[PDB]
């Protein structure tokens, strides 16, 4: 809504594409990621995109 | 007498004040004062030339 009163700033472009990236298309490229079935005898996984988590920086 | 003639202005002395208040319909956000300028480009019928 910002933008209309006043002038936007500079770097909202970026923001808002990072803000959206980080928000959705993390969680759609892992949507359609395949899922690998092998290994009978052993302990395996599939990618189940429920955690999700990123961790700051150290 | 000077030519032109004095004109009295009795009253009280304000910075700015606006005596004429009323209810508004349209509002604005509640903090952000960057954008009640809005409402000075289409004010309402009673605060056009306070």
């Amino acid at each position: 809504n910002e933008g209309i009163s006043t002038i936007p700033g500079f770097n909202q472009i970026q923001f808002e594409g990072f803000c959206r990236f980080i928000d959705q298309g993390l969680t759609e490229e892992l949507y359609k990621f395949p899922k690998i079935e092998d290994t009978d005898q052993e302990i395996e996984f599939q990618l189940f995109v429920e955690t999700y988590q990123l961790v700051e920086p150290l | 007498y000077p030519n032109p003639p004095l004109v009295i202005c009795f009253g009280a002395a304000q910075k700015e004040f606006v005596p004429t208040v009323r209810v508004s319909h349209e509002q604005m956000h509640q903090d952000k004062y960057s954008e009640w300028k809005m409402l000075q480009w289409n004010p309402p019928e009673f605060v056009r030339a306070p």
